[PDB]
């Protein structure tokens, strides 16, 4: 606004998991040529990477089948990357970097 | 009244449904099952034979019990109104499968492990029984064991474990098995090792999978590195080579190179001189049978990351092809032509494509190969009963004569009585069969040349997944020598089937038979599709929401999991795929020989089938569990 | 605890945060092994 | 670093003349000084009716030394118990390999 943007009123991305959406889903839509369609909504995480989604189906009349991998890309324009070591020794000089 | 015949599967599995084919060649018949001394009675069935139905009994029953705790047998008997025929068969314990899925591949101390177990039976349908699961540390002593039941869940079991904070490192194992039969186990592996997630991926690839020893350009490889979200990378790379022998690795210190990677593209070349000087073998021909591998490391221009990628197993060969005889019948056909099916592959095992084969002995007898790398050939017989040797050699053009693969194979005769000598083989182009298509089984036949006007019909059976899928009956009128069966290929035939046919002739007693092995395309019978139901405007943004669309068969359950793509860079082994499922189900069949045994007993007992006759013209028995070797 | 034939060769572990005297008794019939391992941070007074 | 355990690091950034900004918040570990080693205190065998007094067998475990422990640090003791399957000799009679003269 009237003041140049300082660093007091910005939220920070926090969620950095490695595997999510460990759910189970059921299909009961009325058939249409034997193909039932279900619509689901998902809220993406706060990482900049490529997520891979895999699904496995197991019915009672056909058996078991495995779907194909699906890829979703999350991307921004200007951002920050932080690289940290796994563990740090107490009471010793340490250097970290931000890109 | 003349004869009565029973056709039965070789091995029957408990807690399932089995069949017998009864052929009287207006009579009530009954079948019964007794134990082996005599444990009361197991089951019995009653049926009638009708002349309008060609006297065929498709008798089905379910085999039960808890006393069945070495291997054991069971007796099946059948009385056809007045006469009794019986036979003793073996009973096994393997009664299903077990598949294990884990969300990730590599963990750190303090995290949690989440996995799932799927249970299926022989037909690949959901079942419910009792299972037990153990977790084994690298040494081998179990750490935690548990027992579970999967009733009223349609056959999916989720579980969980929590790694401690002060734990060992390395490889850990999960072993699961049914409670009834502890002889068979199923296993899965994962890793435990501290790490930090990388940021980009590196790919190393050569231009030719093999390595001809007579090239002056050595071996050339290319390096391609890319970020995870799709943009290109810059940096510097160090590459080194090696030599791999049977459990041995030798490093060549003279071959270490530094190259600048710009836009993700680097080139490395290795010459003959360095390879020759690295080893103490001036003779080049001594190097055949030893492999090569290359290792690379990529660093950025900001000094922030470090990634390593390795490709192993570049073979050293002089012939860029290979011949095989894995699926060719071994017993030839006296008089009638003999059909061969060759198999050509690349040195890495990938099937070849559009390469011609031939025979050195004859001329112009050649063909090509479809996408499976299989070529069909035919050859005439002497027909003297002396065994014959055949040779195969590749006849590809635009190549020197000194670089053609070849090999040899031997055949053995067939021991008939009275020289009936009748066979079966389909004269159709062996192509990519697909479900929903049609097949034309062509009975290429040669009866006795004297009085071939007495035979009225034949009998044929289809075998798949170790069970009798269908039994037919096709007739003919005297004076013919070719008949056709227009089979309709359905979805249940996946992944392969075996056709066996026979007929009976009045002598003394005559029975003649043969068998054929056919394969179909492999894919799951159902269909599951996942895609983006969103309008697909642009790339998403963190914290947004989107829509996911699924399509599948009605009344099923879909399980999901999402994993980052940076984990697969660290360790990308032991995943789940449909090819694995088909490999597992295919590897555990009964009849392992392609077919066409030495005689009628040979052909009937080489396809996991048992034939019993009222005149004592039976087949031998087996009491082991796997075919030799 | 109770060690049977079926559950044999199953490592059973317990933890403690202090070092004091113990007292362990065994009854029945068979053979078994017991081990105690104490681990800590030591002083080892650089690339 | 000054204290052991888990620690949190924040970084913020803003852009002039435009309404865009960013901020990251990560975590790392801090561990004490020295090296990690294990000490074996006691290994014993249990076999009643042959080593004890009328079935009941009683033992005793002395305390560990811990002479050179780093100040302000915690140790940890683990007790491992296992059974040994001792399926012994005196097996079946001669197998059915040479029972063909019967």
């Amino acid at each position: 606004d009237e003041d140049i943007i300082a660093e007091e009123n910005i939220v920070s991305r926090s969620e950095f998991p490695e595997s999510w959406l460990w759910n189970v889903e059921d299909l009961k839509e009325p058939p249409k040529n034997g193909i039932s369609t279900k619509l689901m909504n998902i809220f993406l995480k706060d990482s900049i990477t490529t997520w891979e989604i895999l699904a496995v189906s197991m019915s009672d009349k056909k058996g078991i089948c495995v779907a194909d991998p699906f890829e979703v890309t999350v991307m921004q324009d200007f951002f920050i990357d932080l690289r940290l070591p796994y563990s740090v020794v107490r009471n010793e000089q340490v250097e970290i970097r931000a890109v | 009244s003349p004869m009565y015949s029973i056709i039965t599967p070789n091995i029957l599995r408990l807690e399932s449904e089995e069949t017998m084919v009864l052929e009287a060649h207006d009579v009530p018949v009954t079948v019964t099952v007794h134990d082996f001394g005599k444990k009361l009675v197991l089951s019995s069935e009653k049926t009638v034979l009708t002349p309008a139905t060609n006297h065929m009994g498709n008798v089905t029953f379910t085999i039960p019990n808890r006393e069945f705790k070495r291997n054991k047998f069971v007796t099946v008997q059948a009385t056809f109104g007045t006469q009794v025929v019986e036979k003793v068969v073996l009973v096994s314990l393997q009664s299903g499968y077990l598949f294990i899925q884990t969300d990730k591949t590599i963990y750190t101390p303090g995290s949690t492990v989440l996995y799932r177990i799927f249970t299926v039976n022989h037909k690949l349908l959901p079942v419910g029984r009792t299972v037990m699961v153990n977790i084994e540390n690298p040494e081998g002593i179990p750490v935690k064991q548990d027992s579970l039941s999967s009733q009223n869940q349609l056959g999916v079991l989720p579980l969980s474990w929590d790694i401690p904070e002060l734990v060992n490192m390395g490889q850990w194992k999960i072993r699961a098995y049914y409670e009834n039969s502890p002889q068979q186990v199923f296993s899965t592996e994962f890793e435990v090792k501290e790490y930090v997630l990388p940021s980009f991926e590196v790919i190393v690839e050569p231009t030719e999978k093999f390595y001809y020893i007579y090239n002056e350009k050595g071996l050339e490889v290319t390096i391609t590195a890319r970020f995870l979200y799709g943009k290109k990378v810059e940096g510097t790379a160090f590459v080194i080579f090696g030599i791999q022998d049977g459990e041995q690795r030798i490093s060549l210190p003279e071959s270490l190179k530094r190259i600048p990677i710009e836009d993700g593209s680097g080139e490395v070349v290795l010459s003959r001189k360095v390879l020759l000087d690295g080893v103490q073998n001036p003779r080049a021909e001594d190097l055949v049978g030893k492999s090569l591998y290359v290792s690379a490391t990529v660093i950025l221009h900001s000094g922030s990351d470090m990634v390593q990628a390795e490709r192993s197993g570049i073979p050293i060969v002089t012939s860029p092809y290979q011949i095989h005889f894995t699926k060719t019948p071994k017993y030839f056909k006296p008089g009638m032509p003999f059909d061969l099916m060759v198999f050509v592959t690349n040195p890495d095992g990938s099937p070849a494509y559009r390469v011609p084969v031939a025979v050195q002995g004859e001329d112009t007898v050649q063909s090509l190969t479809q996408g499976d790398g299989v070529a069909k050939l035919s050859i005439n017989t002497h027909p003297s009963q002396k065994p014959l040797s055949i040779t195969v050699r590749t006849k590809k053009q635009e190549l020197s004569e000194a670089e053609q693969a070849t090999r040899t194979m031997q055949a053995l005769p067939y021991s008939t009585v009275g020289n009936s000598n009748n066979y079966l083989h389909l004269s159709v182009l062996r192509t990519e069969l697909r479900p929903g298509e049609t097949l034309n089984v062509n009975f290429l036949l040669r009866m006795d040349r004297a009085h071939e006007a007495k035979i009225r019909y034949y009998t044929y059976l289809i075998m798949n997944k170790g069970r009798l899928l269908k039994a037919g009956r096709q007739v003919r009128e005297p004076g013919q020598d070719l008949v056709v069966l227009p089979l309709s290929i359905t979805t249940d035939f996946i992944p392969s089937f075996r056709l066996v046919a026979y007929y009976t002739l009045i002598g003394q007693r005559e029975v003649v038979a043969d068998s054929v092995w056919v394969d179909v395309k492999d894919s799951c019978v159902g269909s599951l599709v996942v895609k983006s139901g969103q309008s697909e405007d642009r790339q998403p943004v963190p914290g947004q929401q989107m829509t996911l669309k699924i399509e599948g068969d009605h009344g099923a359950r879909v399980v999901l999991v999402a994993v980052d793509k940076g984990v697969f860079v660290l360790n990308k082994k032991n995943k789940l795929t449909q090819s694995k499922i088909w490999d597992v189900v295919e590897k555990a069949d009964i009849g392992c020989t392609p077919g066409s045994g030495k005689d009628y007993a040979g052909v009937f007992s080489d396809a996991g089938l048992t034939f019993t006759s009222s005149s004592g013209q039976q087949t031998a028995q087996r009491a082991e569990l796997q075919c030799p070797q | 605890h109770r060690i049977h034939w079926e559950s044999a060769s199953l490592l059973r572990s317990e933890e403690t945060k202090e070092n004091e005297g113990f007292t362990v008794t065994a009854e029945g019939k068979g053979q078994g092994t017991l081990s105690v391992v104490t681990m800590y941070h030591a002083k080892a007074k650089t690339c | 670093p000054l204290k052991t355990g888990l620690q949190e690091v924040e970084v913020k950034a803003a852009v002039y003349h435009h309404f865009i900004s960013d901020g990251v918040r990560k975590s790392l570990k801090v561990v004490p000084e020295g090296i990690r080693m294990n000490k074996t205190v006691a290994v014993r065998t249990l076999d009643p009716e042959r080593l004890g007094r009328e079935g009941v067998q009683k033992e005793d475990i002395p305390p560990a030394d811990l002479s050179d422990q780093v100040p302000d640090t915690e140790s940890e003791t683990r007790i491992l118990l296992q059974g040994t399957p001792v399926a012994q000799m005196t097996e079946d009679a001669v197998d059915a390999e040479r029972l063909k003269h019967l």
